[PDB]
């Protein structure tokens, strides 16, 4: 068969502490989820806009006390209620506070006023994976491979916790001080171990069930997967268009081209990833994850390795210090305004 | 090229979700 008698046991082995890990994990996991650290606005002082979204923004920080910088979402309560986002907001919390792995970014504080939430987490110094796959061009299959044993790691234990991660791209995936991925936004993330039936996620990386609207599953993310080593590693996803009812023609047709300096062994994993035939696809089938790990294209990946941080990352970004925000665009920079007058206390009396 | 083309959808920037 393809592996002899050594690697066959070494492999079987491995497998089998993977689930002993997991249900270790699960158990921590659903006892912080049952039995959930604040702090106050004036205990940091503001520097810089790092990112901006529809609720608010991400803000470096530094914390007066200690002197460590921090990155602060900053939650605008009112457009929270009318960008109907309450029950996102307050899961958002929730997951980040219970989960803990390597390449999940560390909530650290979490507090509000009577305008705003704010969550505080590490500050993730390397900026979106986004502005250097623009600015490079495309990754070298080694790279991308190496990003993309993070996520299958990352989605192994989401997915063994029920968790759907629902919202993968290069604009959700920041590089640290080691050249290694955090993900940090949840905003779309759900306890599912069934099924489930939202339209959400971002065009180009949407499954054709979801497009379809069907009632779907974990697998979801397997298929966000495919489309983001398939960017990584060509510059471009796989399913690109004017407007996103192009996108979708395009996604649920089951055809699917590549360039030619793709390898072949790419190639395979892709066209099992990116397959609109959910008995079919990788990380859906019986083998479960295992069938992703065990390809031919991870081969030279040593998932322990990976998970340990021990394996030299392909890229570490420019760091100049502490609070360096150099990998990060710049943005206008608003007030954080206060309003004397509570606003919607109800709606958010668990944050 | 497919490059051109998808310099051409105009989706090159941070994308949204919906
Ligand atoms: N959602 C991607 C994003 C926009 C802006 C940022 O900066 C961060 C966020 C969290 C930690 N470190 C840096 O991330």
């Amino acid at each position: 068969g393809h592996m002899g008698n050594a690697a066959a046991a070494k492999k079987g082995s491995e497998q089998e502490s993977v689930k002993e890990f997991l249900a270790k994990a699960k158990e921590e996991f659903l006892k912080k989820w049952e039995s959930p650290n604040t702090a106050q606005l004036d205990h940091f002082d503001r520097i810089k806009t790092l990112g901006t979204g529809s609720f608010g923004r991400v803000m470096l920080v530094k914390h007066k006390e200690t002197g460590n910088h921090y990155a602060m979402k900053i939650l605008d309560k009112q457009k929270v209620v009318k960008l109907k986002q309450i029950e996102h907001t307050l899961n958002e919390k929730r997951i980040l506070q219970a989960v803990n792995f390597p390449f999940l970014v560390k909530l650290e504080f979490s507090f509000k006023d009577n305008s705003n939430l704010y969550m505080v987490m590490e500050y993730v110094p390397g900026g979106e994976m986004f502005s250097h796959l623009r600015r490079i061009g495309r990754f070298s299959e080694p790279h991308a491979r190496f990003y993309a044993a993070q996520i299958v790691l990352t989605f192994e234990y989401l997915h063994s916790l029920d968790l759907i991660y629902r919202d993968l791209k290069p604009e959700n995936l920041l590089i640290d001080q080691q050249g290694y991925i955090q993900v940090t936004d949840f905003g779309f993330a759900k306890r599912v171990k069934g099924r489930t039936w939202t339209l959400c996620g971002t065009p180009e990386y949407l499954a054709p069930e979801i497009i379809l609207s069907k009632g779907y599953n974990k697998a979801v993310d397997w298929w966000a997967l495919g489309v983001l080593i398939y960017e990584m590693a060509a510059g471009y996803p796989p399913f690109f268009a004017d407007q996103p009812i192009q996108i979708y023609e395009k996604i649920v047709s089951g055809k699917v081209r590549f360039p030619s300096h793709f390898s072949s062994d790419l190639k395979d994993l892709l066209r099992n990833l990116l397959q609109v035939d959910l008995t079919k696809r990788f990380g859906n089938l019986k083998n479960g994850v295992n069938d992703i790990k065990n390809h031919k294209w991870f081969a030279t990946t040593d998932w322990i390795a990976i998970y340990q941080r021990k394996v030299e990352a392909p890229f570490i970004p420019k760091f100049k210090g502490p609070g360096d925000t150099s990998n990060f665009d710049d943005y206008e920079e608003e007030e954080i305004r206060v309003s004397i007058n509570e606003k919607c206390g109800k709606e958010f009396t668990e944050f | 090229t497919t490059y051109a083309d998808f310099i051409a959808s105009g989706r090159t920037g941070r994308r949204n979700a919906i």
